[PDB]
RNA sequence: CAUUGGUGAGCAGCGAAGGAUUUGGUGGAUUACUAGCUAAUAGCAAUCUAUUUCAAAGAAUUCAAACUUGGGGGAAUGCCUUGUUGA
């Protein structure tokens, strides 16, 4: 179920999921928490704009959500999770499996009540304590007692009383004592809601058929009682602006709204939310304001606001009604289509089963939108022929876009159920077209597609006909007519020169756009379901009946790979824009990754739902997909984009149980030699071997112009005196006689050291792997500092030692630069005593093996004399 | 240079005059920019000249 | 914004300019706009002279006068980098200081400048007049307090009242 | 083929902002305006970021393991990207103009100078995979009065230093429970304390301030507090500290001045090690290497970047670039150097390996306009507004030769004859082209018969005619070489703004001012094809424009165009905000390529946001320049009425997004085009794309191996070639025998033949195996030379990038072995005695 | 005879509880989503201000400071510099 490629990211488009939102004040400004499925999501009530998210999602779904100031709690299953900026601060965990239900906390009690009418108390450790960790006592509330627990509520100006109300009546429980201070008579109708009003000892109550009581609890005797008859209560408010107002919401999308004082309805807001998601499950005034904010089960969050009164006397009488202010929302039904608008991955494109179309943006929440589907007026001046009464247009199965003419004119292009023509959209004005491309051979709409330039429209009909039409002037301007059987999918090349189709008949035709022929017709075993086309790559994949996605080359017309392993029908799949991997989905509740150059399967995932559209981001960091359920879009993240991962093939009997490294990381390093007879440069910058020998005029060249000033008084010992790092050759230290020129014993050097013991044994080796290693400035200052005295025995050594690396013919380019700056250096020494019998014979020896390595020079003045000769004539 | 600049440089050129230069003999490499590289290496005057 | 405000001197009309460059004049308890400037420029601080039908703005380098609708009358161009502004309603001159450190009294109703003085304490951050005698305090970055008259070249009084920039 | 990526930014090392080194000292990492440029001085490689900010970058940072990088514009967005594997991880906006950003030693904690406040976040974890919220807060803390100029970690990543404008340094703990050991505030300083550090000890706090005194501060009695015991100044006559850096090993002060000049100091003793000036303008920012040796230094209004070895009294790096001012540019016949020309009248020859300029040339005094290689490639020539156009010789570093007209023209666009001996000039205020001989100088002839200036002129490489186009709506092909001379007058619909000629000399293409791209044939000076491309060019609204960029006809043209070697592609720019590349054959968009997305220039942007528009205007068009602190920055130097050919300071408008000219690489498959910003490069060097050519279901990695283990070479090598894949190429390429060469090179298929060859010529430039790779071209150019001639132009770019693996560095080792070999026989056959 | 001139009188065709044009206001975007205030290692958010004061630290002969002027000629009286007189 984990993935070596992908981890999920966050969930788009989703703002509520239809548990009651919590709202909370920091300050002046407020802020609402709403849930969504398994993690909670918070909103800015000024702007609506996101401003956290869970940092994790909780293992069972939320049911309840309180947030004050800063922490915000969360309850799931019998978990109770305190969160601060979207991240758990710490987790309370209740001893009985019972189902935590509802949830209040005023000052340091948190309370808890699980769906067995028991009801947990924690209490804060300490008075500062920014949260209750520790836990209090029990209170069990008995069917003799009440009913089921309905909420839990704190009035204002109670010491310690919990006010429980349940479905047969209110109760007070003394949490610091844990007693029954008082119980509430007997309600004839079940209550539904609780709400404290802003006076004092009365809270609001909602019975399940239309009944509002304003119960005191101080007299304990009810005060008002609104009528509502034929619906039920889910939510309640006051206003606390100083305009003595009560929002009613109901289970039928409607709001309406009393004023108490004057015992009359000021204006009911109708179908605000849908009734079959639940209704207006929440409704709540901001506290001192008249704005109110309304959320329901079908992904939406709203808020209106009131204006002031249009008289200058009597404004209380003449109440503007309520007016929206700004809303936030997504689909209500699981995206049906997914399409990825841009190259960056800022806006996704969607489409619902609720006939919505959305733009959902990743970078930002605010700037999600959705097109609308006001009709343009038509050209030729006859009148558009539909039904006054406004409908959205059906679910959308499948969609093309292009970016080449965005702005220019129409750049997408939609095919619907059970419809014989394509409707085209605008990106830029977020609207829809004003073109409609019909099949022309009676046939529904089954595959969409447009070319690179963004000029052709190409539309396969159910009965077999290809139609191609020019998006600017939406004008039919070829037929092209091979498959019997529906098309199910179109595709062009970047070029614009061949074109590739398929249809449930098993045939894929190739044809030659531009001349309008027919380059050849290829049959496969069983009927084609769905096709990608990769431009760059030229490689297409098609989803055969026989769970199997067949890649072909368009330019050769020939099947390279087939994929296996599928148990079900293939959703949905896609290319990675590097054209080197295939993901794809099935009904077999997994998501399979699959190595085109090797041909298997190298990731697996096991989805809880299935998933029923892959797209992969153009940029390759962003997977998205959609599920059987779930209004939302999930997001998950590359992690090839950060790190190799390996191709091995993934086992498949482990995977069906849960429901060469170099080649294996597409890799591959150098070999320091490929054969010893063959010459090899070091493995290294080129510059080295220029560096060494120019090194005194580069260096010329990098000192100032003019003569820095300096104080006259610094110390002499500076650069040795610093605190405590520097390497060079100059910070060296010697490690443990008569005196000797080059150095004395336990005071010498560690090359001159290493070069007597090459001597002494007879191999340098260790010395000349300390040679390549020093520094060009190291280099130098060794070899000029090499004895230059009789017996010469360290000059001698050294042609020694760079005689022996010209034998293994690595790094030849730097033992070459060595004898260059040896003769810079003590060229005059060597001339001097030329006849000694020591430095003739080192010397002879060196011009044996340099004699060899003279093919070099040969190999060079070929190339040139044939390169030249080849390119010029 | 105020008028070119106030006449975005669409002025009429100079009258051309003839002036002496000194050629120093110096290494190529000096006459570059400090990098960690060098382009050429030959000298600034050539054996004519020298 | 930010917004610096100067009344006048019997409280009738306001003069508020705009850091960005938004000046307006309006008598604010009957809420009429006399006149209101956009000029796309930096905007120090402005002030009323003898009345509310001349007022004068201290812009990115020159202070300017204007009329009571907005005309442009006068560009300062002897005043150079004025941060504030102060007028002396019984002796009708107009007083700058700023990055310069320069002292600058200006006759308004003839139009000449009355004296320059060098302050030599460099940029100026604070100036108050006083009302009793018409003498200019002037705070410095080094935390003293200058007096000044128009016809002294050296300042009056120097007083120590900071150990920073006043 | 068209897959091309922004690999470096060239004619520009440094524009704001603070420069890093890296925690190992052998990278320093530039703000290249709203890029980061990192430059490897110890491989000479360079390579600058993908990502791009909407603003320039102000302050970057490198933590100490490496591995993350974050950057910072001036609005505070910032973005942290993965270093090593050159990814954003996120994107964090502060909402506020945070000044300084720096990593703990530690790692684990990072904090920011935004405003008054210091803010101290939790860095996140490379490893783990990214989240919608990486960034963990740790603590905001709120002493200072106002903004903080910059802060400063201790060696133990406990304390954090901070100086502000308040005149005062203030000392912070990163845990609370240590608050009380560090929770005083350092005052008596004149002016903004620009620097606080500790030292190695840690005993004592440093602080220095920008009127240019450096306080000594020591725990000490008077029971025991903070005071300042020693006081130094430095006494810079009118220059103000702009940058300070503090190493506590070596107990180096640098500070650099507003003057240009810039201070070593030794503390606590205040010793001038050395002073040393980079010209009149001010030194932005200063930064010290780990080891503490090397200094880098930058100034914002030049873009020079100095990094100075202060041990040795060397620099190891002195650079100057380019912003707004690269004119044309040019890429040398092997491509191993791209020229560039500027309106400041100087010549640049840049390394595109390393990113640096090997050589600056000064003798233009005004504008440089065009420059342009001989066929040969040892000389080039340039153009200039002074009325002058100047040969240079490249081993010398010469103005050899020096061509000037009677009448002492503007020249605008040259030409240069393949065998050099004749170059030709256009103007647009003379209506002719002057043409010179090189040998001589003299003034060959005048061509007329243009009815408008000459806007751009080309030889074809092979016939050698003359193409010449002009605003007169019309192309003239004058034959100047031979007997007789003529004229072919071809007209055109539109004035005409460039010209690129085919590389075998049989076709032209001209782009027009309406957004075509037509070629024609010049033997038979009839039309064969023509591109429209009014439609893909991408035209910004500037703030200052009052109409929608959708009407605006400002830049609907390519004002440059050049061919591919090969002849099938053409790659258009102008002065708009899109690069368009194009293929001829089939008159298609391959791709476009936005210049740039930086807000700050002035074309980026097709719409404008609403909000800034008011009932005076636009937000942006306002002049904030007086609420500037400083003199200098106040002061406006603009002209009223110039556009074009002054300092940015002069222009008083926003620098527009233009592309200048473009190229294509002759040795790779790479172009690059001249900008504002700079010289963007973009290649294909990456190659992570799956392009296979003639698969079968047969052909798969692991077959290709069991070829290899089976010693069937070439078909081992054929199915690595139909895979496409470089890293089984490489592997079947180094496992056939040096015996095995010749029969495998000879029995390559002709049709992969020019893959190998590209193969073999972008490996073997940076390879160690230059035998082995000598053997495979002489195999292959044995083999198949004379099928190499015959098709020159589809061979072109891999030859020349052979050629100069042969030239630039396996000469270069014979060379060295050569002079051993006779400097070995002198010493030896020679008498040396006395 | 032609109007690619204006103003009207009507068809064919398009055509689901009407259609067309213009316009005021507000809301969301127009840069990439880590929450409000303060005296900020924490408080507040119903504020305290009846502990908010003390202590410590903190003052360059830089005791310098128009880098800021449209050109030509002067400047009585001013202002700057230099000397000088008498205290």
């Amino acid at each position: 179920k984990n993935s070596k490629i992908f981890s999920p990211f966050r969930i788009i488009g989703n703002v509520s999921n239809g548990v009651p939102f919590a709202t909370g004040t920091l300050g002046s400004t407020f802020y609402i928490v709403t849930c969504v499925g398994k993690t909670f999501q918070i909103y800015d009530a000024n702007t609506l704009h996101l401003l956290f998210v869970s940092e994790k999602e909780t293992p069972s779904s939320i049911v309840a959500l309180s947030a004050h100031f800063h922490y915000v709690y969360a309850a799931y299953e019998n978990k109770v999770g305190i969160y601060k900026r979207g991240i758990e601060e710490h987790l309370l965990e209740l001893e009985t499996d019972a189902n935590v239900e509802h949830l209040c906390i005023f000052g340091d009690y948190l309370c808890a009540s699980t769906d067995d009418n028991s009801i947990f108390i924690y209490k804060k450790s300490d008075p500062q304590d920014k949260y209750p960790s520790e836990f209090y006592t029990k209170l069990t509330v008995t069917e003799i007692q009440g009913g089921e627990i309905v909420s839990l509520q704190h009035l204002a100006t109670y010491l310690n009383k919990l006010t429980v109300v349940t479905k047969s009546n209110v109760l007070l429980f003394n949490v610091r004592t844990g007693k029954l201070v008082f119980t509430s008579n007997e309600f004839p109708d079940q209550i539904t809601t609780a709400e404290p009003a802003p006076v004092l000892d009365i809270i609001a109550l909602g019975t399940v058929t239309g009944e509002v009581i304003m119960f005191n609890m101080r007299k304990g005797k009810r005060i008002r009682t609104i009528k509502i008859p034929q619906s039920r209560i889910s939510s309640l408010s006051f206003r606390t602006d100083g305009s003595s107002h009560l929002s009613v919401g109901t289970s039928s999308g409607d709001l309406i709204f009393y004023d108490l004082d004057r015992r009359s309805r000021i204006h009911v807001l109708k179908n605000i939310h849908r009734e079959s998601y639940g209704g207006v499950t929440q409704a709540t005034f901001l506290n001192g304001q008249p704005i109110i904010v309304t959320s329901g089960g079908d992904n939406s969050l709203k808020e209106y606001v009131f204006d002031p009164s249009l008289s200058q006397g009597s404004g209380d009488v003449v109440v503007q009604p309520p007016r929206y202010l700004r809303s936030r929302g997504g689909h209500s039904q699981p995206p049906s289509y997914i399409a990825f608008a841009d190259s960056q991955s800022h806006f996704m494109l969607s489409a619902s089963k609720d006939r919505s179309l959305w733009s959902f943006s990743l970078r930002k929440d605010a700037q999600s939108q959705e097109m609308s589907q006001r009709l343009h007026k038509k050209q030729d001046g006859g009148r558009v022929g539909g039904s006054t009464i406004k409908s959205k247009f059906p679910e959308i199965v499948a969609l093309a876009i292009e970016n080449a003419r965005i702005g220019e004119w129409e750049n997408i292009i939609t095919a619907h159920k059970d419809e014989k023509f394509a409707r085209t959209w605008d990106m830029r004005n977020k609207r829809v077209g004003r073109w409609t491309f019909d099949t022309t051979d009676d046939g529904f709409v089954k595959s969409v597609a447009m070319s690179q330039c963004g000029n052709f429209g190409f539309i396969g009909s159910s009965n077999g006909s290809i139609t191609i039409y020019n998006m600017q002037s939406g004008i039919l301007r070829k037929k092209y007519k091979l498959h019997k059987r529906a098309v199910t999918g179109i595709s062009l090349d970047g070029m614009n020169r061949k074109m590739v189709s398929c249809g449930l008949d098993g045939i894929v035709g190739f044809y030659d756009f531009n001349k309008s022929t027919l380059l050849g017709k290829l049959k496969l075993d069983a009927p084609i379901t769905a096709m990608v086309y990769h431009r760059s790559s030229d490689l297409f994949a098609l989803a055969l009946d026989d769970l199997s996605i067949v890649v072909i080359d368009a330019v050769t017309q020939r099947v390279v790979r087939q994929l296996w392993g599928h148990s079900n029908r293939i959703t949905a799949f896609d290319f990675s824009p590097e054209g080197r991997w295939i993901v794809s989905a099935s009904l077999d509740s997994t998501i399979r990754t699959w190595d085109l150059p090797t041909g298997g399967c190298i990731d697996g995932i096991i989805v809880d739902n299935v998933a029923t559209n892959v797209k992969f981001s153009p940029n390759g960091d962003l997977l998205a997909t959609t599920h059987v359920t779930g209004n939302g879009i999930c997001i998950w993240t590359n992690r090839a984009q950060f790190k190799t991962v390996s191709t091995r093939t993934i086992d498949e009997s482990e995977f069906a149980r849960m429901a060469l490294n170099d080649i294996d990381f597409n890799t591959y390093t150098s070999l320091e030699q490929i054969d010893k007879e063959l010459l090899t440069l070091s493995i290294g910058p080129r510059s080295k071997m220029n560096t060494l020998l120019h090194l005194d005029v580069i260096r010329k060249r990098s000192k100032p112009k003019e003569a820095p000033k300096k104080s006259e008084k610094l110390p002499f010992f500076l650069q040795l005196s610093g605190e405590k790092v520097r390497e060079g050759i100059a910070h060296e230290t010697p490690e443990e006689n008569k005196f000797k020129v080059t150095g004395r014993l336990g005071f010498e050097s560690h090359f001159t050291k290493q070069l007597r013991e090459g001597s002494q044994s007879k191999d340098y080796s260790s010395l000349l792997a300390t040679l390549i290693n020093f520094s060009p400035a190291a280099v130098d200052l060794e070899i000029r500092s090499l004895n230059s005295f009789e017996p010469f025995d360290e000059i001698v050594w050294f042609i020694d030692a760079l005689t022996q690396g010209l034998k293994s013919n690595k790094n030849f380019e730097l033992y070459e630069t060595f004898m260059s700056l040896l003769f810079k250096a003590h060229g005059d020494v060597i001339h001097a005593n030329n006849k000694n019998q020591d430095i003739a014979s080192a010397l002879q020896n060196w011009e044996d093996v340099h004699k060899k390595e003279d093919r070099l020079d040969d190999l060079v003045k070929f190339c040139m004399g044939v390169a030249a000769f080849v390119t010029t004539a | 240079y105020k008028l070119d600049v106030l006449s975005s440089v669409h002025f009429v050129p100079k009258p051309a005059s003839t002036s002496l230069e000194i050629r120093v003999e110096t290494p190529t490499i000096s006459m570059e920019d400090a990098q960690p590289l060098y382009m050429s290496n030959a000298s600034s005057l050539a054996p004519q000249e020298i | 914004g930010p917004y610096h405000i100067k009344y006048a001197k019997n409280g009738t009309h306001l003069l508020i300019t705009g850091r960005k460059g938004h000046v307006a004049s309006m008598d604010w308890r009957k809420g009429q706009l006399r006149a209101e400037l956009f000029l796309n420029e930096t905007c120090h601080s402005a002030t009323y002279l003898q009345n509310e039908q001349y007022f004068a703005v201290a812009q990115k380098k020159y202070t300017f006068i204007y009329d009571h609708e907005g005309t442009e009358l006068h560009r300062l161009k002897q005043h150079i980098e004025a941060r504030h502004l102060d007028f002396l309603p019984y002796h009708y001159l107009l007083v700058t200081a700023g990055e310069t450190g320069w002292l600058k009294y200006h006759d308004v109703s003839t139009g000449q400048l009355v004296s320059e003085l060098r302050t030599k304490a460099g940029p100026t951050m604070a100036m108050a007049q006083n009302p009793w005698n018409a003498v200019m305090h002037l705070g410095h970055s080094n935390g003293t307090v200058s007096l000044w008259s128009p016809s002294m070249p050296e300042p009056l009084v120097k007083l120590l009242s900071a150990r920073g920039p006043v | 083929k068209s897959d091309f990526k922004f690999s470096n930014l060239l004619g520009t090392v440094y524009r704001q902002g603070n420069i890093t080194f890296s925690d190992d000292g052998k990278q320093l990492l530039s703000p290249v305006g709203n890029r980061v440029s990192v430059f490897d001085l110890i491989n000479n490689k360079s390579f600058t970021f993908e990502y791009e900010h909407r603003k320039n970058i102000a302050a970057i940072d490198l933590n100490k393991q490496g591995t993350l990088l974050i950057s910072i514009d001036e609005d505070g967005r910032a973005i942290l990207v993965n270093f090593k594997a050159r990814n954003v991880l996120h994107h964090f906006n502060f909402k506020e103009k945070c000044s300084a950003v720096k990593f703990s030693p530690d790692g684990r904690l990072f904090a920011l100078a935004s405003g008054r406040f210091l803010q101290i976040w939790k860095t996140p974890d490379v490893n783990k995979d990214r989240q919608f919220a990486p960034f963990v807060r740790h603590r905001v803390h709120a002493g200072h009065f106002q903004d903080i100029t910059s802060l400063t970690w201790s060696q133990d990543s406990r304390f954090i230093l901070t100086t502000s404008k308040d005149l005062s340094a203030k000392i912070w703990s990163v845990d609370s429970e240590e608050k009380n050991l560090a929770a005083t505030t350092f005052n008596g300083h004149r002016d903004y304390v620009m620097g606080a550090f500790f030292s190695h000890d840690q005993e004592k706090i440093y602080t220095v301030s920008k009127d240019g005194a450096v306080f000594v501060w020591e725990f000490t009695k008077r029971k025991y507090s903070w005071r300042i015991t020693k006081k130094h100044f430095f006494y810079a006559n009118q220059a103000k500290v702009k940058c300070v850096t503090f190493h506590p090993a070596t107990r180096l002060l640098a500070v650099g001045f507003t003057s240009g000049e810039f201070r070593l100091y030794d503390l606590p003793d205040f010793t001038l090690i050395q002073q040393l000036s980079m010209g009149q303008n001010p030194v932005n920012t200063v930064s010290v290497n780990q080891t503490g040796e090397w200094l880098a230094f930058g100034s914002s209004k030049l873009g020079q970047l100095l990094v100075y070895e202060w041990q040795s009294e060397s620099y190891i790096l002195k650079q100057q670039g380019h912003f707004d001012s690269t004119n044309s540019l040019a890429y040398s016949p092997d491509g191993s150097r791209v020229v560039t020309a500027s309106e400041d009248g100087k010549i640049k020859v840049w390394d595109i390996t390393s990113g640096f300029c090997l050589a600056t040339f000064e003798e233009h005094t005004s504008s440089v306009t065009a420059v342009q290689f001989a066929k040969r490639g040892q000389v080039m020539f340039s153009s200039s507004l002074d009325g002058t156009v100047r040969a240079w010789d490249l081993i010398r570093y010469r103005n050899f030769r020096t061509f000037t007209g009677t009448e002492r023209i503007q020249f605008n666009c040259l030409a240069v004859d393949p065998s050099g001996e004749v170059v030709c000039a256009g103007s647009l205020d003379n209506f002719d082209i002057h043409v010179w001989s090189v040998q001589t100088g003299q003034l060959l002839d005048a061509l007329s018969g243009h009815e408008g200036p000459v806007s751009c002129l080309s030889f074809s490489q092979e016939n050698s005619v003359l193409a010449s186009a002009s605003w007169d709506k019309t192309i003239r092909i004058w034959s100047i070489f031979g007997r007789s001379q003529q004229v072919e007058p071809i007209e055109v619909y539109s004035d005409v703004l460039a010209l690129s000629m085919r590389p075998d000399g049989k076709e032209v293409a001209v782009s027009t001012l309406k957004g075509q791209i037509s070629i024609f044939n010049i033997e038979d000076a009839k039309q064969v094809g023509n591109i429209d491309c009014r439609k893909d060019i991408i035209s910004g609204r500037f703030n200052q424009d009052r109409f929608t960029a959708k009407n605006s006809e400002r830049s609907k043209f390519f004002t440059t165009i050049h061919y591919s070697f090969d002849g099938m592609a053409i790659v258009a720019g102008g002065n708009n905000n899109s690069i368009c590349l194009y293929d001829v054959p089939n008159e298609v968009l391959l791709k476009r390529f936005i210049v740039s997305r930086n807000m700050a220039l002035n074309g980026t942007l097709e719409f404008l946001n609403s909000k800034k528009m008011t009932e005076a205007g636009s937000l942006d068009l306002i002049d904030d320049a007086g609420e500037n602190s400083d003199l200098e920055d106040r002061i406006d130097n603009s002209l009223p009425g110039s556009q074009r050919g002054g300092d940015l300071s002069t222009r008083k408008m926003r620098p527009e997004v233009r592309v200048t000219s473009v190229q294509f690489s002759p040795t790779a498959n790479a172009f690059a085009a001249a900008s504002t910003e700079g010289l963007l490069i973009y290649s294909t060097n990456d190659t992570i794309l799956f392009d296979p050519f003639d698969l079968d279901v047969d052909v798969t990695p692991h077959s290709t191996v069991e070829a290899l283990r089976e010693k069937q070479f070439l078909n081992a090598l054929v199915m690595a070639f139909r895979l496409n894949e470089e890293y089984l190429i490489n592997k079947v390429y180094e496992a056939i025998p040096i015996k095995e060469i010749p029969l495998v090179a000879s029995n390559i298929p002709a049709i992969y033949l020019p893959r190998i060859l590209k193969f073999i010529g972008d490996f073997a430039i940076e390879s160690q195996h230059i035998e082995f790779n000598l053997i495979w071209i002489k195999a292959l150019l044995s083999a198949s030379g004379g099928y190499i001639n015959e098709h020159k132009y589809l061979f072109s770019t891999a030859m020349r990038s052979i050629q100069r693996f042969i030239v630039r560095v396996a000469k270069e080792v014979v060379n060295t072995t050569t002079d051993n070999k006779y400097t070995y026989r002198f010493l030896v056959s020679t008498d040396g005695s006395m």
